[PDB]
RNA sequence: GCGCUGGAGCGUCGGGCCCAUACCCGGCCGUCGCUGGCAGUCGGCAGAGCGAGAAAGAGAGUGGCGCGGACGCUACGCCGCGACGAGUAGGAGGGCCGCUGCGGUGAGCCUUGAAGCCUAGGGCGCGGGCCCGGGUGGAGCCGCCGCAGGUGCAGAUCUUGG
């Protein structure tokens, strides 16, 4: 056969291609690609030879059973589809947990998971924010970034690292992927004039403060 | 059974099948329009240099 | 060609041609 | 483990009040059945807002979810060992009911081949 | 809601014999078969007379 | 064997394939030419309109041949000849809309029922949105939602109309078969309009709604659809 | 013939019994045990059976043969099978379907073998 | 340590002069009075908080006498800043004017 | 009505908003129409279809290992599309709505407890009403197919009794 290539057509929007029929058929240079024209093993017993068969008959059968269901086509699992994140929320930024534990602090942000979440992390000595997933809907991101396109976070962590397991105990490696991230993370933030005391305070509400009014 | 109608206006493949010439009129329209609109901003650029 | 009956051949003509 | 049916749908009705005739409250001879009002200026038949409403075709439960207890299953009246082999084949639509004048002796018996036959009993345990 | 009028919205033409004779049913059920799974009217025209009754068959004469 | 039979049933179905196909370029290159004849009727009127300007004079644009006819007004309340005329409009319930040609006797039925009804000059845009969208297919005495091609083609190809394109082109540009068509097309059932209607038991030329609104229809169908 | 009879016993047979919006026929040759023309086992020249054996154990298959129609004594032949359940089911499936003798009701022949033969096993 | 949700009074539901629609429930949000303010809460989770005489369970904590009635807001009403509600639950008609939280992390910025 | 006077009055008006069982889409029920479709479950006695814009045959003949395949179909049954749903007097149809007795039928129920009655119990059916749970009762009772009627109460200054 012949290595497979990429799409000639660039991508003009949604399931429209940049080129028409008649000028991908010249790109495909098909004016000079025509072209024209199991079930039983044997098995030796000390006798003779058995013809054993696979997947035999079903051993039992149901009084009744359900009719099979119609055929979909866009409904694909959540293992495979595509995930995208608000254009406020960049890697380096400073989001407000506001429904799990660590409800109203302030907590900077990695990178998004291949599961969809957001791979958060404060300062342990800050705020007690542990590397810890969290939603992107469930979190407010405000408008103070900060450069950690210079930092390296360990690639051995995934979905399956944070996955629950089934009292709760704390593993060596989590202390020490934690500490790993905290060296590269806590001295950049020193950088920012008070923005440790910032992290270390929590987000709350008081009489004539308004979200809709107030910018973050 | 019942076939569930969807908006040729908002579908795009329903559109398509119901008149295949869409497809070339909304890829013309959307090259066009990308060309236009490049071009005025090349004008624009131009003049406020001259302006300069 | 686009008839039934009298696109036959046309039809027949141009299936050869993509072959 | 209890049997559950072949399907559990979700079961929806339109009506869970049932219809109270009109003036059942204010009288005792008036019972709650209902009856359709033929009155000239009758309240309730000129459906007046606020007022009761009439037992329409509309509050017709629907079709695949009709007759269905809240289990999944169908009720079903058995008053001898003999008619539970009748729901043999329909076991994970149908269930059995037992016969207020079946005698204990033999409801323990039908309780018991139903357990064989795993057919789901309303009240297995009514009498003992 | 709408201009229409249901005066004349339910069709009187039967669509069974009146009758319980199980032959006739029989019969019935055979030219029911027939008329819609043939291209020919007779067998509908047979069993539209089928359906007809006693008085709308007079019994006709040698 | 089969041998035999199973390749002549290929061929078979390569061959109705083939057809196929042949028919969807067709109506892809009509569709191409009615863009084209769209193109010139557009440019034409502007042309003509410019030539008569330069000169000096006037140029009377050619009285509009086909309208688009909304019952605005309830069932409750109607004089009988005037209920008779939107049945014979095919207008009962309200809301109702349906593409009328102008004539003679059109424009005098029109007239006689247009305190109930909103009716004015549709353009190419409203045509293509109530057809899509609103627009459905009377086959079989029924109401079958137009999701194909074959729909239209089984009932008016006798009369050139194979697709939705040449539907839209015949109902805009009327041609001879359009009574046909026409019928075909069962009553728009719009939504109310969004926004609200300024005042409908009046008059549009006194601020109203009913009346002949000759190219603000555009308007009302754009909230109505 | 069947029709005939049918016609009769379609809403007069002592087997047929009504209520809860349910119909069912309580005839010996029933599978499903569900009135329908179907699956009734006295209207039929040809016949299948499932029923539990004599003993705990095994299963009895009753089939109606061709010469005794109006000898009700020999019509029926009664066979029972005991080993193991994929076997009966096997053995149920060829005497059906590779005889063709009614091979319209097989399938419920072998749900009706199949929920005897669970039945008849010790219940936890 | 402090409050993360929005006040808000139950108004009323969503009536007409003569009839009213429990399924719908009109709220009035603190602080916003108009249209081109009241784009921010749509969406939000809204919880009316009350408690009961008996103990119940509560998630990640210990049971306890309160008791809340889920909702979502849907769209704004009128221009006065007055928005829309729908619960699971229909709001018992003692909750005329009295709060109701609205959340925030059913966010969109 | 409270009240209202840089109107919450009067005349001409612009946006925005409010809601009916009205209109658009969607779910469920029923009616009507297509007098529509299903005997084709035609399987090692085999080959899986007649949705397709175009009147008619996946028609035949003469010469050049593995033993397998879900439901269905009470045809008075099942299934698919559309449109419609007001109602007095009045008419028609369906009642697996209700009562009493008769002919058949359930190897029906029943002193290991029937009818009747009460019940803050579990339900079903839109509805007529019905099936189970608990208490008293001590001797009869019901389902299906047909037949028959002295067969259903809120009234009548209704009759009797309380
Ligand atoms: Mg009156
Ligand atoms: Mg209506
Ligand atoms: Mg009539
Ligand atoms: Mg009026
Ligand atoms: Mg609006
Ligand atoms: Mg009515
Ligand atoms: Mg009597
Ligand atoms: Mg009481
Ligand atoms: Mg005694
Ligand atoms: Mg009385």
């Amino acid at each position: 056969k012949g290595k497979p290539h990429c799409s000639r057509n660039p991508v003009l929007v949604r399931g429209i291609g940049r080129y028409s029929r008649s000028a991908m058929y010249s790109r495909k240079a098909l004016y000079k690609r025509k072209y024209a024209a199991l079930a039983t093993v044997t098995k030796p017993v000390g006798g003779g030879t058995r013809v054993v068969k696979l997947r035999k008959m079903p051993r039992y059968y149901p009084t009744e059973d359900v009719p099979r269901k119609l055929l979909s086509h866009g409904k694909k699992p959540f293992s495979q589809h595509v995930r995208k994140l608000r254009a406020s929320i960049t890697p380096g930024t400073i989001l407000i947990i506001l429904t799990g534990r660590h409800r109203g602090k302030r907590v900077v942000f990695l990178k998004q998971l291949s599961s969809g979440l957001l791979l958060v992390t404060g300062p342990l000595s800050l705020n007690r924010v542990p590397l810890r997933r969290t939603h992107q809907k469930f979190v407010i991101a405000t408008s103070t970034k900060i450069d950690i396109s210079g930092v390296k976070i360990p690639k051995h962590l995934t979905d399956a690292y944070f996955k629950k397991k089934k009292k709760y105990e704390i593993t060596e490696q989590r202390k020490v992927d934690q500490k790993a991230v905290d060296s590269q993370i806590l001295p950049k933030i020193k950088a920012v004039p008070q923005l440790q005391g910032y992290l270390r305070s929590v987000f709350a509400l008081t009489n004539g403060v308004y979200p809709h009014k107030l910018v973050f | 059974r019942r076939v569930l109608k969807k908006n040729p206006l908002k579908n795009l493949r329903i559109m398509l099948k119901l008149n295949p010439y869409a497809k070339t009129m909304r890829r013309n329209t959307i090259l066009r329009q990308a060309r236009n609109h490049k071009l005025r901003v090349e004008r624009a650029a131009a003049a406020l240099a001259a302006k300069s | 060609i686009a008839h039934p009956k009298l696109g036959r051949r046309a039809r027949a003509r141009i299936a050869r041609g993509l072959r | 483990a209890a049997l559950r049916p072949l399907v559990k749908p979700k079961i929806v009705k339109k009506r869970t009040k049932k219809f109270i005739r009109h003036q059942s409250d204010r009288y005792v001879k008036i019972k709650r059945n209902w009856r359709k009002p033929r009155g000239i200026d009758n309240r309730v038949r000129r459906r007046f807002k606020g007022q009761i409403l009439m037992p329409n075709i509309g509050y017709g439960s629907n079709k695949k979810t009709k007759h269905m207890l809240p289990s999944g299953f169908r009720k079903f009246l058995v008053h001898n060992v003999k008619e539970l082999e009748v729901l043999l084949m329909c076991n994970k639509s149908y269930c059995a009911e037992i016969a207020h004048n079946v005698s204990s002796k033999n409801r323990k018996a039908i309780v018991e081949r139903a357990a064989q036959l795993a057919i789901r009993v309303t009240n297995p345990n009514a009498r003992l | 809601g709408v201009d229409i009028r249901h005066n004349k919205d339910r069709k009187v033409r039967r669509k069974e014999p009146k009758s319980q004779d199980i032959y006739l049913r029989l019969l019935v059920k055979l030219y029911r078969f027939l008329a819609r799974r043939t291209n020919s009217t007779f067998n509908q025209v047979v069993l539209k007379r089928l359906f007809m009754s006693r008085t709308n068959r007079p019994p006709l004469s040698l | 064997n089969f041998a035999e039979l199973k390749i002549k049933r290929l061929r078979k179905k390569f061959a109705q394939k083939m057809l196929r196909k042949a028919r969807r370029k067709l109506i892809y290159e009509k569709a191409k030419h009615y863009h084209k004849e769209y193109r010139q009727m557009y440019r034409t009127e502007i042309r003509m309109a410019r030539m008569a300007r330069k000169a000096g004079n006037f140029y009377v644009p050619a009285e509009p041949k086909l309208a688009f006819v909304i019952r605005i007004r309830g069932i409750n309340g109607v004089s009988p000849k005037v209920r008779k005329v939107l049945q014979l409009l095919r207008l009962r319930q309200i809301f109702n809309g349906t593409f009328v040609k102008l004539n003679k006797a059109s424009i005098n039925m029109l007239r006689i029922v247009e305190p109930y009804i909103a009716w004015g000059y549709p353009n190419l845009k409203s045509v293509n949105e109530l057809i899509y969208k609103r627009g459905y297919g009377k086959i079989n005495k029924k109401r079958i939602a137009l999701t194909d091609n074959t729909l239209i083609a089984r009932s008016l190809g006798k009369y050139n109309i194979i697709c939705m394109e040449d539907l839209i082109h015949e109902i805009y540009t009327v041609g001879k078969h359009f009574k046909e068509a026409n019928n075909f097309l069962w009553p728009f059932k719009l939504s109310s309009p969004r926004g609200g209607m300024k005042k409908k038991t009046t008059h549009f030329v006194e601020g109203g709604d009913a009346g002949n609104r000759e190219d603000q229809i555009n308007r009302l169908i754009r909230r109505m659809n | 013939s069947a029709h005939l009879q049918w016609m009769v016993v379609r809403n007069c047979s002592s087997f047929l019994i009504k209520r809860n919006k349910q119909t069912y026929s309580t005839e010996p040759n029933n599978l499903k045990a569900r009135n329908s023309f179907r699956y009734n086992g006295l209207i039929h020249r040809k016949t299948v059976g499932v029923e539990p054996a004599a003993d705990g154990k095994g299963v009895v298959v009753v089939m109606k043969r061709r010469s005794g129609q109006r000898k009700p004594a020999t019509s029926y032949v009664r066979t029972t099978i005991n080993k193991n359940a994929r076997a009966t089911l096997s053995s149920i499936r060829h005497m059906i379907r590779k005889n063709k003798y009614h091979p319209d009701l097989r399938m419920a022949a072998i749900r009706r073998a199949s929920a005897i033969l669970r039945s008849q096993k010790p219940v936890m | 340590s402090g409050r993360l949700w929005c006040k808000a009074i139950f108004a009323g539901y969503k009536r007409g002069l003569r009839n009213q629609r429990e399924h719908t429930a009109l709220l009035k949000i603190e602080g916003v009075y108009a249209r081109d303010e009241t784009e921010f809460y749509l969406g939000k989770r809204c919880a009316y908080v009350y408690k009961a005489k008996n103990n119940t369970v509560t998630p990640g904590g210990k049971p306890n006498k309160t008791r809340v009635i889920w909702g979502k807001v849907t769209r704004a009403h009128g221009n006065s800043g007055m928005v829309r509600a729908k619960f699971r639950s229909n709001l018992p008609a003692k909750a005329i004017g009295h709060r109701i939280r609205v959340m925030l992390y059913p966010s969109r910025i």
